[PDB]
């Protein structure tokens, strides 16, 4: 399912958050 | 032997036994450290594979 | 400038990329 | 004065015992320097990683 504002909103989601991850690891 | 070298031999001896066993001691207690923190840190990234993985494959 | 559709296979790209590489770190 | 069988005994077991324990703190100091070189390289492309993740999430907004 899901449209495709949707599809960008979860990705950006989770993008956002392996961002966070990441930087987490450089910590 | 010589009395007064080996004494003094053994003296040293016991000397750099002391540093060599506290710098081993030091380096595996930080190897030690290294390795949980590899544990924590190899659990948290399977997790983050694990979410993206489902995104993407849900896409 | 990108539209939806670009905006998510970019992301998706990005995310890929991103897996694989997390996964390179298990390694 | 001292016991020289005594002295001789514990020199021998002392060279033996800091052979074994220099050994051993070379081996986890060079363990310790593969993982500080690994170290870098990790960061080095984690940072990689992080600067297109957020130059894609920038130029979406
Ligand atoms: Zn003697």
């Amino acid at each position: 399912r899901l449209e495709c504002i949707d599809v960008c909103s979860v990705l950006t989601n989770r993008l956002e958050e392996l961002a966070g991850f990441l930087n987490s690891l450089l910590k | 032997h010589d009395c007064a070298k080996v004494d003094l031999e053994n003296a040293e001896l016991r000397r750099k036994l002391i540093r060599t066993k506290r710098a081993f001691e030091d380096t595996y207690e930080k190897l030690r450290m290294a390795n949980k923190a590899k544990a924590q840190v190899e659990k948290d990234i399977k997790n983050q594979i694990l979410k993206t993985h489902n995104v993407l494959r849900n896409v």
